């Protein structure tokens, strides 16, 4: 494994912001419609 | 929670008996072991079960002293967008009703946490 | 149809929420050291794990926040103490979901609006104070004397930090969401 | 139950 | 008999208080604030008071 840390930063990133992306989703769909 | 609340000498029986149960417990439980500065695991069990067992006792209290012997912004307003007052007696003389549930599931949440936390990253 | 859905969306979300900060609590890999390492290991709010680098790399893992004496630095202890406290916050309101059959919907929304907002600022306090720590004697060991306080260093940031700070991110827009939910839905 | 159901609620 | 040698080795220990206060002090305190309660109860309810 060495070092190689990039690769669990990339992938949490990338669900973190699916999931914020989701809510934000449902928070527009709330305050506006 | 399930008894009456005129049932004083009861309901404080059950309380002031569960404290005293949990204490000899802990230290029944601490017994087996050396003379140790720190926490442990059962320890901390036995801790949140007497917070618990307090918390009833307590809220019992708190209920009969209430029912015996006491009666910009887009939002439009800002203080009830990011606050809220509204009376918040209301419903305290409902607390045993809702009571029977916080109770248990705060209990069942607690165990879930702490067995996931120690049984398997420990 | 709005409210029936979105509600068990926002509960189903909040448990999510939960596991996931309970899972950065008492993950101990926060804070790893890149290739540039005087000594190889990785370090967590509590748990620190230093390779010897003997022979196989074999970590002297130590350290729980059962006993504060074996943390090195009063900020670490901060840290989960804050972090401790918005776990316990969220859980009240994952214990609150039963709440919502006896007492008024909206008010009850309020409530998680409002010990969100308490949680996602005990999860923000304990962040900012995480980096304070990265000056005892171990940190400055391990990760090299160029750490320092506020100061990374030879240090690398791990996958948990950062699920920290989009949970913060998270926490915020959560208690937001709980907000409009308690205040239009009245209407 | 019983003190419960036919004393209380 | 007369003068002897003598050497010593003298340690001192500080006893950590940590045991004590999660089995006596603190199960005793809690308990003070628990009899504490009775002040809050009736005071027609004698058999829960005493
Ligand atoms: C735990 O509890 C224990 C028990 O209570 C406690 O022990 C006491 O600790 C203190 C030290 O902190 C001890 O006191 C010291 O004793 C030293 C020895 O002094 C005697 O011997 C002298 C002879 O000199 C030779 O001694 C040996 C060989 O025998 C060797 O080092 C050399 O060859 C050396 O030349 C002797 O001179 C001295 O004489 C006493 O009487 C004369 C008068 O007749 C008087 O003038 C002296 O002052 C003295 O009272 C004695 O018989 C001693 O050197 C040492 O001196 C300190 O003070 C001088 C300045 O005055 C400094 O220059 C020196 O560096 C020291 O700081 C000191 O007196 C004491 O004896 C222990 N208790 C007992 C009962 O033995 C522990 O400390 C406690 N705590 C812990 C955690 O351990
Ligand atoms: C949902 C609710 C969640 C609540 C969850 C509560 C969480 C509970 C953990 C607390 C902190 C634990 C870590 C810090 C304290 C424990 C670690 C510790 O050692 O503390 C000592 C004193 O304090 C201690 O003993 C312990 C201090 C903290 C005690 C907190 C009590 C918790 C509630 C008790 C219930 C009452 C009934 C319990 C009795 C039956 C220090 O001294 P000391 O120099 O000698 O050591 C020097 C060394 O060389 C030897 O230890
Ligand atoms: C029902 C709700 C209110 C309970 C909320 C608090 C619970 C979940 C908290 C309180 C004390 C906590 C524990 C305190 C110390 C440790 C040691 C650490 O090395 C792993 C986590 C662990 C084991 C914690 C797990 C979670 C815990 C049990």
């Amino acid at each position: 494994d060495s070092r190689d840390y990039s690769t669990e930063l990339s992938v949490t990133v990338a669900v973190g912001a699916s999931l914020l992306f989701l809510n934000i989703l449902a928070f527009a769909a709330l305050y506006y419609k | 929670f399930w008894i009456n609340k005129d049932a004083v000498p009861a309901r404080t029986s059950l309380g002031i008996t569960t404290v005293l149960t949990m204490t000899t417990l802990s230290t029944i439980a601490r017994k087996s072991l050396p003379k140790v500065s720190y926490v442990t695991a059962m320890d901390l069990f036995v801790s949140v079960c007497f917070i618990f067992v307090f918390s009833a006792l307590v809220e019992y209290g708190t209920l009969h002293y209430f029912v015996s012997n006491r009666k910009c912004l887009d939002g439009k307003d800002c203080a009830s967008f990011f606050c809220c007052f509204e009376d918040c007696h209301i419903r305290i003389a409902k607390m045993d009703s809702y009571a029977r549930i916080f109770f248990p599931t705060a209990f069942c949440l607690f165990n879930l946490v702490y067995w996931v936390s120690y049984l398997y990253l420990g | 149809r709005n409210s029936r859905a979105i509600g068990v969306l926002w509960a189903i979300f909040t448990i999510c929420f939960a596991i996931i900060n309970v899972v950065v609590f008492i993950q101990p890999y926060w804070v790893g050291d890149s290739v540039s390492t005087p000594k190889p290991g990785y370090f967590g709010l509590f748990h620190y794990c230093v390779g010897s680098g003997l022979a196989g790399r074999e970590l002297t893992c130590r350290g729980s926040f059962t006993d504060f004496s074996t943390i090195p630095s009063s900020a670490f202890k901060a840290a989960a103490f804050f972090v401790l406290l918005s776990m316990v916050l969220i859980l009240g309101c994952i214990t609150c979901f039963s709440l919502f059959f006896f007492c008024n919907t909206a008010t009850v929304y309020k409530i998680c609006a409002w010990m969100q907002l308490l949680a996602a600022l005990c999860l923000v306090l304990g962040c900012m104070i995480f980096p304070d720590g990265w000056d005892a004697e171990t940190i400055r060991d391990m990760c090299g004397a160029k750490t320092g306080k506020y100061s990374l260093g030879d240090c690398s940031v791990r996958w948990a930090y950062i699920l920290a700070i989009i949970g913060i991110l998270n926490a915020l827009i959560l208690s937001f969401l709980a907000f409009v939910l308690g205040n239009r839905q009245t209407d | 139950f019983v003190n419960y159901i036919f004393f209380g609620r | 008999t007369g003068a002897y040698p003598r050497l010593s080795l003298s340690f001192r220990l500080k006893r950590n208080i940590g045991y004590f206060i999660l089995q006596t002090y603190m199960p005793s305190i809690l308990i003070t604030i628990l009899s504490w309660v009775s002040f809050w109860i009736n005071y027609d309810a004698s058999a829960a008071r005493v």
